[PDB]
């Protein structure tokens, strides 16, 4: 049953640039510069060519303090030390 | 690379501003930043090439909803196109 | 022509598990255990269904200066900032 239509990116969009390979933010700019979707430079396959690559997850990491009914701490981060590897991908908000 | 499209502002902060920052730079176009004073520290602010305060006496949030300044400082720095990101602005009709 | 074979681990490994979707590395302990590749938590497809996805490009950052024959430079890193986003891959050495 359809519910909603969001007409913006998403924050998950992520997950999606993940499995399929596009990258949704180039593509919008790409698209409202003027271009069409399959354009050689935009890259954007046909509907038939299109596919899903594996399987990807999302984790927000936030300062909501679970100990303390998910209330956002705040002062200064001294240490973050984010991670690395095959398969990860992070974007950073205001955690540095 | 682009058609018409040569500098973009990013009317947000945070993740999404950067996420836009990034995309931006790899197809070769000019990045506007917006802050809000309380964010005079975000991070995103020095990932564009240009950043100009916003909302000068607003509230925190009221200062990333001022259209009327977000339009001046679009103009002011040549900026071509508007990427609002996600919230604040993003599905706001007056806005667009 | 054949020219060599190195019976270990490369460093480019990386973009090999970023086209095709296999970490080398578990596949690496997996197989030393005594498993098979194609047992289904290995998971490794029979070469038939083995693919190429995308292209991959690694560059290795060191302290070689090029202002000075590439001799290493040396000391304390008072700054280290990475980045991110999508198709963005990061394994870390001695930056930090």
């Amino acid at each position: 049953y359809f519910i909603e239509v969001n007409p913006r990116v998403q924050v998950e969009h992520t997950i999606t640039e993940m499995i399929t390979g596009i990258d949704i933010v180039q593509s919008q700019l790409f698209i409202a510069d003027g271009y069409a979707l399959h354009d050689q430079l935009v890259a954007i396959p046909k509907q038939e060519d299109i596919h899903i690559h594996g399987s990807a997850i999302q984790s927000r990491i936030t300062t909501e303090d679970p100990l303390n009914n998910f209330m956002p701490d705040t002062g200064r981060v001294d240490t973050y030390r984010s991670t690395g590897g095959f398969g990860v991908r992070l974007d950073a908000g205001n955690g540095f | 690379m682009m058609n018409r499209i040569k500098k973009v502002l990013v009317a947000n902060r945070g993740e999404i501003a950067i996420r836009v920052m990034r995309a931006c730079t790899e197809l070769k176009i000019k990045t506007v930043a917006i802050y809000s004073q309380e964010d005079t520290g975000s991070f995103h602010r020095y990932k564009s090439d240009e950043a100009y305060l916003v909302g000068a006496g607003k509230k925190p949030i009221d200062a990333y909803l001022d259209i009327e300044n977000i339009i001046e400082i679009a103009k002011e720095s040549g900026a071509d196109a508007i990427h609002p990101g996600y919230g604040f602005l993003s599905e706001n009709i007056e806005f667009a």
